[PDB]
RNA sequence: AAUUGAAGAGUUUGAUCAUGGCUCAGAUUGAACGCUGGCGGCAGGCCUAACACAUGCAAGUCGAACGGUAACAGGAAGAAGCUUGCUUCUUUGCUGACGAGUGGCGGACGGGUGAGUAAUGUCUGGGAAACUGCCUGAUGGAGGGGGAUAACUACUGGAAACGGUAGCUAAUACCGCAUAACGUCGCAAGACCAAAGAGGGGGACCUUCGGGCCUCUUGCCAUCGGAUGUGCCCAGAUGGGAUUAGCUAGUAGGUGGGGUAACGGCUCACCUAGGCGACGAUCCCUAGCUGGUCUGAGAGGAUGACCAGCCACACUGGAACUGAGACACGGUCCAGACUCCUACGGGAGGCAGCAGUGGGGAAUAUUGCACAAUGGGCGCAAGCCUGAUGCAGCCAUGCCGCGUGUAUGAAGAAGGCCUUCGGGUUGUAAAGUACUUUCAGCGGGGAGGAAGGGAGUAAAGUUAAUACCUUUGCUCAUUGACGUUACCCGCAGAAGAAGCACCGGCUAACUCCGUGCCAGCAGCCGCGGUAAUACGGAGGGUGCAAGCGUUAAUCGGAAUUACUGGG
RNA sequence: GGAAGAUCGUCGUCUCCGGUGAGGCGGCUGGACUUCAAAUCCAGUUGGGGCCGCCAGCGGUCCCGGGCAGGUUCGACUCCUGUGAUCUUCCGCCA
C-alpha cells in the first residue's frame, strides 16, 4: 500500500502528510532550508498495527514534473489534493491524466483548505472536482473535506488508508529493481534504494548489476522502515549490497536486475495511447516508471510506433509508460513495451498482419511465446527477459504440445517437418545432382540448409528425422531408404564404354584417359565411384585394376605360408615371376585394407576372410 | 589440463611414429604425414639449432603428454636427484603410471590410460587412486579393480601389447592384468633411439 | 645420502678485429592493467594517507574473600481465592543463585603499525653490580587488638556529565601491638621487622543452644633457593654523504653527598682539563634490526611482505603515580589540535585491535559463525569471558591437481584458404561406428577431530573415623561452530566446461587480400614511398593453457667496480 | 537533483550576419605543386535521416538539416522566448 499524494504546489500535499502522521516527506536539505519540494520527497509512517504507509510528496512544477515521473512507479493508490481555496486546476487534470496513462489502479480526492474559506467556495470545488473525476474513468474515491488544522477528516481517512488492497504480482519472475537515490550509511555497505516492478529478492542475495555487469551480494534490507530479512516487489526497497561498486560509479537510471542484461536498445515497439492523435518522427520525453528519457517517436500503421532513443537504454517488455513533449509542460500520451528489438524491413505487407497476430492475438505470454516459436528460434534467455520467466515459468514451454525442444528454442514439430520438408526437397536435389549415391553427407547438409539456424535445434531437429526412421544411414552418410543407386549417367557415359575395356583388361589411368580425353583429377571421382561399385579396384589412385586380376594375385600370394613355412615375398617371383614393384603396392593395398599385417621378415596374418578355410 | 587436439598432426609434425594412437594401426602414414604438418610443410625448413633441441623437446613431451610446467618441475627434480640427469630423468619419466597403463598392455593410448585411471577403474594395493602422473613405486603390484573387469578394449590392446615385445624392466604377469613395477630403468635397458640430453642443455641457459 | 655444478645474441664500419657501453633471450614478485575463465586442494590477499572515523564486538571473572537481595526460581510463615489442596498474594536471604557495591587477580599477556630510531637499537660472543608476582623445593611462623568506609539510608547540587552534605556497617580492605632469625643494619655487641583466614566432613566431647571440638582441604606470613623472565654492562658486527675536519663543559676522570632493585655524571657540590677523531669525529641525508627471502654455478648483489624473535609507538606533545611487572594500544592527569552534545554554565571521545566507512590511489576481503578443538584470564571446580584461535565467505592474486572426453573411422566430404587451377590444404579432422560419466548436478552411506568432563560406582590412600577429601578402575549417559564435513556408494547423459600471445632477424613458427614513408608497428638493429614473409585483416602454423600477454622492481647474463674476477 | 553558464555549420575554425546567407582562414582531396618537404592561389570537401526494392547496416527515391522546436519578420544559420543533450561551476546528496 503504497499510497502517493499528488497536485499542483501549495495545495497543502506535505500539509496533508503532517495532517496524518505530524512527521514530514521533506529529507533534502535544500527544501528544509527553502520550505519546499525541489524534488520528490518520501516518507513513512510506521505502525504498531504493523502496515507502513508510503507517502510521496512530489512536485506541481512542470520543469521538476519529470522528476515526479521518477516517483510515480509502484504506486498501490493515489491521493490527488485539491485545495478548497485554489480549487480544480488544469494542473490536477494533468496529473489525472498521468496517472491515467500509468494504469495507476485507484485514486483517493481529499478536499483540503475547507475551513479556510466560506462554504459556498467549498461546494464550487467539490463540483469542479466532481466534473474532473469523470473524465478519465476512474469510479469509487472517497472524497474528504478537511481542515488539517480541525482535524474533521481524520478517522475517514485512516479506514481509508487499510481499505485499499495490496497490488500483488506473481512470485515467478525475475527480481527487478529501478535505482533512484544513492546514499551509503557509514554502517556496512552502499544501501541502494528502489521501486522493485517484479520478482522477489533477499538480503542473502546477489543481485546483477548493469553498467559495471558484475553480481553483488545483498548485506541488508529494510522494507519500509520495517526492517526485514527478505523483500517482494511492489514496494520501495532499501537495499543494502556488498560489491566493490561504489556510488561515484552509480547515476540515476542505473539499473538493478536478476539476469544479465541482453544490450541496450534504441527501438522499441510501442502500444500507443492517446488523449489526442500525435504525429510521426518527432522528438518527446519518454516517462517510464523512475525514469526520465528523451528520444524520438515514430509512427507504424495505426497507433502502433516504434521508439527510437539515441541513447540506448535497457527496458523489458509489457512495462507501462508515459509518453510527453520534449519540451516538457504538455503531456500527450501513453505508451507500452511490446516488442522491444524489431527486425528491419518491417513494413512489408504480409508481415503487418502477422505481427498483429504476434500481439493483438496474444496477451498471454504463453500465447505470445508459441507464436514467435512459429516465426523461429525463441531465444530463451532474451524471450524470458522480456517476460522475466522464473524457471517454473520456463516449464511452460515443455507442457506445450508438439515443441521441438533443442537447448533454447522449441519449434512445432508439424511446423519442424515442414521445414524439414524444405530441407528434404533441396537433398532430394543434391540426390537428383547423383542419384547414384545413397546420399549426401551431413556436414554438407547442415551447411546447405540453414547455416544461420541453431546448431542444437538443427542437430535435434535431424535427430527427429532419425527417430521417424526417415534418415537410415550406413559408413556415416545418410541417406533416404528409397535411393535405390540406380547409377547417374555423369558416372555412366564414360563407365559404359570405358567399363568392358577396362574391364576385360587392366588398363593404367593416362594411357587411354588421353584416348578418352579426360583430366586425371577429373577421373578421380568416375573412377573412385567405380571403386564405389567395387568392381575395378586401385593399388595406387592413378593406376586402376579389375577385381578379377587382385583376386588371383591373392591366390598366388597363398602359398607362401603352405610352400615356405615363411610369410617371405620371394615366392610371388619364384612362381608366376611378377615383379617386385607392383607385388609390393599389392603389399600396401592389402596393408591400407588391414587384410595383413607386417611383422620383421614376414607378413601376420591373424584375421583375413579370404584364407581358405582349410 | 590433457592436450584436447588432433594426435598424429603433432606426431607428423616431425614425420615420426610416435604412437600417440595406434588402435587397428600401428601407424596410419597413409596421411601424408612427412609432407604436411602445415601450409608451409611441403618445404622443409633446416631449423637452427634451438629449434631442433627445443622441437625435440616438444616431441617427447607430447609423447608422453604432460603438461610443460610440472614437465620443467620433472627436469629440476631430475637434476636434483643424484647420478646423470637425463638417464633418471627419463626413467622417472617413465614413472608415470599412465605410461606404466600402457606398457602393461591394457590401454589404446597412454591418454586412454589416463581416462581409465580417472574413472577408479585402477586399484593399487588394494586402494582405488586417479592420478596417472603418479610415479609407480618399486616391486610394487597395481591392479584393477573388479568392477573394471568386463571393458572389452583392454585385453583387444593386450594382443597389440604381445606385438609390441613389451618393456622387460617391468613385469606384468598379463594374468591378471595386474602387474608389478620392479626398479627404474637404466639407460642401457631401453630406447638407443631418443637422445634425452637436448632436453637438459635446452634447459641449461 | 645430506648434493649434481657456470652456454649466448644484436648493434658502430664499405669490409676486419679490438676497446667500450646500450638492447634481448632466464628467473622472481604482498604486483597492476587488459584479454580470458570450468572445477578442486594449499597459500596469500592497503607496499598509498603513523590520514580522518559512525555503529557493534574484541576484558573480564571469583559468593570457595565481605556486607547484602537489585533481579530469577525454590523453600518459609501467612494471605484463602476455589478447581477446597488447584490457585490467589503479602512478607520471608533462609536456599538455589546474583544486579550493583567493597575486596582479590587480570587489564604490562594476546593483536596491530614501522612513524621515530644510524644506536638507549638488533645480531654474535661475553660479563657483574641486580630484581623476579603467580608455579615449584627446603625452611619455619600464623598470637593478640583498634579505628574506618564503599554499598546502603535520609538531605541536596547540576541540562547532562559528574557529584555534594549528613548518618549506619563488615571484610583475606586499612592501621596498631605482640612475636622472631639461616632476615637487614651492625666488625661485633646489640637494634628492628610479619600476618588471614576461609571452606568440607565428622564421632565423642563443650553449646550463651549462635557456636565449641577433632580431622582434612585450600589460603595468609617469614627466609634461603630452583627455574623463568626482566634490567644493566662489555667488545665487535650492523646504511649513505668529506662539495660535512674539526667536535664536546657536567661532556673526561677525582672525592663526598644524593639516587637506582642494581654498576654508573644517573644526579648534585668541589678540584683537575681533559675528552672525541682520516682505523673518518662532529654535522647532514636516509633507515626499524635479525633469523632469513629472491637471484647467482659460486662468490657476491638486492631485499627484510606473510611465519618467528627483539626494540620502538598508540590522535599530537607531555608528565607522573599505582603496581611483581607501565611511564601503560580499549589506565589516570595536564596542554594542544581534531570531531560530537549541551538549558552555553559546561562536557565527551581517539579502530597503526576484529569487522566496517570515507579518502588516497594502479589497486587488494566478511559491519559472518563458534568457543567444538588448541591456547589464555578468573575460579577449588563447574562454568563465565576470548574478533587470540578454530573456521567459513569473497578474489585465477600465486603454487599444485583435474576436466572441458575415448577408441575406431577415408567416400581424405563440403565450406574456407591457397594454387601453377596442375591440385594442395585444412584433417581422422568431421560425420559415423563402437565407448566413456572424471568432476559438477541429483540421491544415499558416512570418519577423525572428542581429549576430557558429569553422575554414580567398587577399591585403595588419607584420617579418631568405613566420614570428608585424594587416587585407581568400572557402569550410565554426555560434550561438534566447522558439517548437507572429510571420505565412500548410486542415478542418468559428453551431457556443464579453451582460451591468450606470437610468426622480418635476435627467437619456435608463412601465404593471400587490403594499404602505399599514409594510417600504423616497435625490447633492440629497424619496416611501410602501389605486389610490405615487420602495417591492418583473413587463412595456416608456432608458443603457453585455466590461464595468456605488455608494463612495474631485483638479480642474472654484466668478467660492464672485475675478493674469487678488470685495465 | 537544484542554482547558473555556454557548447552540439555543411571537412574544421572564425567574423559573424535580420537579406534569399556571404566571406575569411585552416585540415585533407584534386588541379599550380617542387628528385622532398614548403609555398601561395583555384575547384571541391554529402551532412543527416525518411520512404521504397534487393540481402545489398546497400542501392534507388524523397525530404529535412547550424542541438531540437517555436515565436517573430516581407526574409531566421542569424533575432527573440524557451527547451533537450553533452560540457563547465557552486550547492544538495540520511536504511
Ligand atoms: N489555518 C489553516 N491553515 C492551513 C490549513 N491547511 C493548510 N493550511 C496552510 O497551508 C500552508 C502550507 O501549504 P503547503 O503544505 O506548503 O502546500 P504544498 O502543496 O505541500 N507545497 P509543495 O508543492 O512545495 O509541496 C500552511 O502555511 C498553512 O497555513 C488549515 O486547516 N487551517
Ligand atoms: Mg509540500
Amino acid at each position: 500500500m503504497i499510497i502517493a499524494t499528488a497536485g499542483h504546489v501549495d495545495h497543502g500535499k506535505t500539509t496533508l502528510l503532517q495532517a496524518i502522521t505530524g512527521v514530514n516527506a521533506d529529507r533534502l536539505p535544500e527544501e528544509k532550508k527553502r520550505g519546499m519540494t525541489i524534488d520528490l520527497g518520501y516518507a513513512y509512517w510506521p505502525q504498531p498495527d504493523g502496515r507502513v504507509p508510503g507517502f510521496i510528496d512530489v512536485p506541481g512544477h512542470e520543469k521538476f514534473l519529470s522528476n515526479m515521473l521518477a516517483g510515480v512507479g509502484g504506486i498501490d493508490h493515489a491521493l490527488l489534493v485539491v485545495a478548497c481555496d485554489d480549487g480544480v486546476m488544469a494542473q490536477t487534470r494533468e496529473h489525472l491524466a498521468i496517472l491515467q496513462l500509468t494504469g495507476n489502479p485507484m485514486l483517493t480526492v481529499a478536499l483540503t483548505k475547507a475551513d479556510r474559506v466560506d462554504e459556498a467556495r467549498v461546494d464550487e470545488v467539490e463540483r469542479q472536482v466532481k466534473e474532473v473525476l469523470r473524465e478519465y474513468g476512474f469510479a469509487e474515491a472517497k472524497l474528504f473535506i478537511t481542515a488539517a488544522t480541525e482535524g474533521r477528516g481524520m478517522d475517514a481517512l485512516r479506514e481509508h488508508l487499510l481499505q485499499l488492497p495490496e497490488r500483488e504480482h506473481a512470485s515467478q519472475h525475475s527480481f527487478r529493481l529501478a535505482i533512484d537515490r544513492a546514499f551509503t550509511v557509514k554502517g556496512a555497505g552502499l544501501v541502494v534504494t528502489g521501486t522493485a516492478l517484479s520478482g522477489e529478492v533477499k538480503v542473502g542475495d546477489s543481485l546483477w548489476l548493469t553498467g559495471v555487469n558484475k553480481p553483488m551480494r545483498v548485506r541488508a534490507l529494510h522494507a519500509q522502515n520495517q526492517p526485514t530479512e527478505t523483500a517482494n516487489a511492489g514496494q520501495r526497497i532499501a537495499l543494502n549490497i556488498a560489491g566493490d561498486a561504489e556510488k561515484e560509479q552509480i547515476n540515476r537510471g542505473d539499473w538493478l536486475l536478476a539476469d544479465v542484461p541482453p544490450e541496450p536498445f534504441t527501438r522499441v515497439i510501442v502500444e500507443l495511447q492517446t488523449h489526442t492523435p500525435l504525429t510521426q518522427w518527432q522528438p518527446l520525453h519518454i516517462h517510464h516508471a523512475a525514469s526520465h528519457v528523451t528520444g524520438r517517436v515514430s509512427l507504424l500503421e495505426d497507433n502502433l510506433a516504434e521508439l527510437v532513443f539515441d541513447t540506448p537504454l535497457w527496458l523489458a517488455d509489457n512495462d507501462r509508460l508515459v509518453l510527453r513533449d520534449i519540451s516538457a509542460r504538455n503531456t500527450l500520451a501513453g505508451a507500452r513495451v511490446v516488442m522491444l528489438n524489431p527486425p528491419r524491413r518491417g513494413k512489408r505487407k504480409p508481415e503487418y498482419l502477422q505481427w498483429l497476430a504476434s500481439l493483438a492475438r496474444a496477451q498471454s505470454d504463453a500465447d505470445a511465446l508459441s507464436v514467435h516459436l512459429e516465426r523461429g528460434a525463441v531465444n530463451l534467455a532474451d524471450f524470458a527477459w522480456a517476460r522475466q520467466l522464473n524457471g517454473e515459468g520456463m516449464r511452460e514451454l515443455l507442457q506445450q504440445p508438439g515443441y521441438i525442444q533443442a537447448g533454447y528454442s522449441l519449434l512445432n514439430a508439424p511446423v519442424a517437418a515442414r521445414w524439414q520438408r524444405k530441407i528434404l526437397d533441396t537433398l532430394a536435389t543434391y540426390h537428383e545432382q547423383h542419384r547414384d549415391e545413397p546420399g549426401p553427407g551431413r556436414e554438407r547438409l547442415r551447411r546447405m540448409a540453414l547455416p544461420m539456424e541453431d546448431e542444437a535445434l538443427v542437430l535435434l531437429l535431424i535427430e527427429k528425422m532419425r527417430e521417424s526412421g526417415d534418415i537410415h544411414s550406413h559408413h556415416g552418410w545418410l541417406h533416404l531408404p528409397d535411393h535405390k543407386a540406380g547409377f547417374s549417367e555423369e558416372q555412366q557415359a564414360i563407365w559404359q564404354k570405358a567399363e568392358p575395356l577396362f574391364g576385360d583388361e587392366p588398363w593404367w589411368v593416362r594411357d587411354l584417359a588421353k584416348e578418352t580425353g579426360t583430366d586425371e583429377q577429373a577421373m578421380r571421382l568416375t573412377l573412385r565411384q567405380a571403386a564405389q561399385q567395387g568392381i575395378i579396384t586401385a593399388i595406387v589412385k592413378d593406376r586402376y585394376y579389375r577385381n578379377d586380376r587382385i583376386v588371383e594375385f591373392a591366390n598366388m600370394i597363398r602359398d607362401l605360408d603352405q610352400e615356405c613355412g615363411s610369410t617371405c615375398a620371394a615366392d610371388f617371383r619364384d612362381r608366376l615371376g611378377v615383379g617386385r614393384k607392383l607385388a609390393i603396392q599389392i603389399l600396401e593395398y592389402f596393408d591400407r585394407i588391414g587384410f595383413t599385417r607386417r611383422r620383421g621378415n614376414d607378413h601376420l596374418l591373424r584375421d583375413a576372410l579370404l584364407f581358405p578355410e582349410k | 589440463a590433457r592436450y584436447l587436439g588432433p594426435k598424429l598432426k603433432l606426431s607428423r609434425r616431425e614425420g615420426t611414429d610416435l604412437f600417440l594412437k595406434s588402435g587397428v594401426r600401428a601407424i596410419d602414414t597413409k596421411c601424408k604425414i612427412e609432407q604436411a604438418p602445415g601450409q608451409h610443410g611441403a618445404r622443409k625448413p633446416r631449423l637452427s639449432d634451438y629449434g631442433v633441441q627445443l622441437r625435440e623437446k616438444q616431441k617427447v613431451r607430447r609423447i608422453y603428454g604432460v603438461l610443460e610446467r610440472q614437465f620443467r618441475n620433472y627436469y629440476k627434480e631430475a637434476a636434483r636427484l643424484k647420478g646423470n640427469t637425463g638417464e633418471n630423468l627419463l626413467a622417472l619419466l617413465e614413472g608415470r603410471l599412465d605410461n606404466v597403463v600402457y606398457r602393461m598392455g591394457f590401454g589404446a593410448t597412454r591418454a586412454e590410460a589416463r581416462q581409465l585411471v580417472s574413472h577408479k577403474a585402477i586399484m593399487v594395493n588394494g586402494r582405488v587412486v586417479n592420478i596417472a602422473s603418479y610415479q609407480v613405486s618399486p616391486n610394487d603390484v597395481v591392479s584393477i579393480r573388479e568392477k573394471a573387469k568386463k571393458q572389452s578394449r583392454v585385453k583387444a590392446a593386450l594382443e597389440l601389447a604381445e606385438q609390441r615385445e613389451k618393456p622387460t624392466w617391468l613385469e606384468v604377469d598379463a594374468g591378471k592384468m595386474e602387474g608389478t613395477f620392479k626398479r627404474k630403468p637404466e639407460r642401457s635397458d631401453l630406447s638407443a633411439d631418443i637422445n634425452e640430453h637436448l632436453i637438459v642443455e635446452l634447459y641449461s641457459k
